[PDB]
């Protein structure tokens, strides 16, 4: 719901 | 590196199949850099001409271009670059191209003189054509610039109101598939 406009995900998610 | 990896993977493939239309040009930047990451650093003394499975490195539009020669240019012009590196570099190029995150119908369009084809992709902020072969992003329109939409089993039609005169229509049978993804974009501004 939060993450349906500015929603900026992260490339080092997990890295 | 996980994400970096879906990342990369995903981008790769959309490029590879035409999802994400890339100029020929680009085409052998993104297998310039797909060299580097499978391969490593290029090594003529490796990387013969026909060791390339073209069908494995660029969209088939461009296989028949003979483009072997730019993708080692672009493959030796990477130098010593990490993997990793050259994964960021790949998904940064991606993503810096208008195209990037659109979904496209390839659809035939009417000229002044004869079908012509063009590339016609949808987001949530706007709808674009696209040559189908420079893949130069020749007109933009945003969502609410459009009065009214309709889709036949055999066109699709787009009206613009008072922003551009006469309506644009379009050759296309997936002309329902388009509509409901314009629709969908509409339902959640409101």
């Amino acid at each position: 719901d939060p993450f349906t406009q500015n929603g900026y995900e992260n490339p080092t998610y997990k890295f | 590196p996980v994400q970096l990896n879906l990342l990369y993977v995903q981008a790769r493939d959309d490029i590879l199949n035409g999802s994400h239309p890339v100029s020929f040009d680009k085409a052998c930047e993104f297998a310039g850099y797909q060299c580097q990451i499978q391969f490593g650093p290029h090594n003529e003394q490796k990387h013969k001409p026909g060791f390339l499975e073209l069908k494995d490195f660029l969209p088939k539009e461009y296989i028949k271009q003979k483009g072997e020669r730019k993708i080692f240019m672009a493959h030796k012009n990477c130098g010593n670059m990490s993997e990793i590196e050259a994964k960021v570099r790949y998904v940064k190029l991606a993503r810096s191209l208008k195209t990037y995150g659109v979904s496209f119908f390839l659809v035939k369009e009417k000229m002044k003189g004869k079908l012509v084809p063009r590339l016609l992709g949808i987001t949530k902020e706007c709808v674009m054509r696209v040559d189908e072969k420079t893949k130069e992003v020749i007109q933009e329109w945003s969502l609410t610039n459009i009065k009214r939409w309709a889709a036949s089993p055999k066109s699709f039609t787009l009206d613009f109101g008072d922003y551009q005169d006469g309506y644009y229509s379009v050759q296309t049978t997936e002309g329902e598939q388009i509509a409901q993804l314009i629709a969908g974009y509409i339902d959640i501004i409101l």
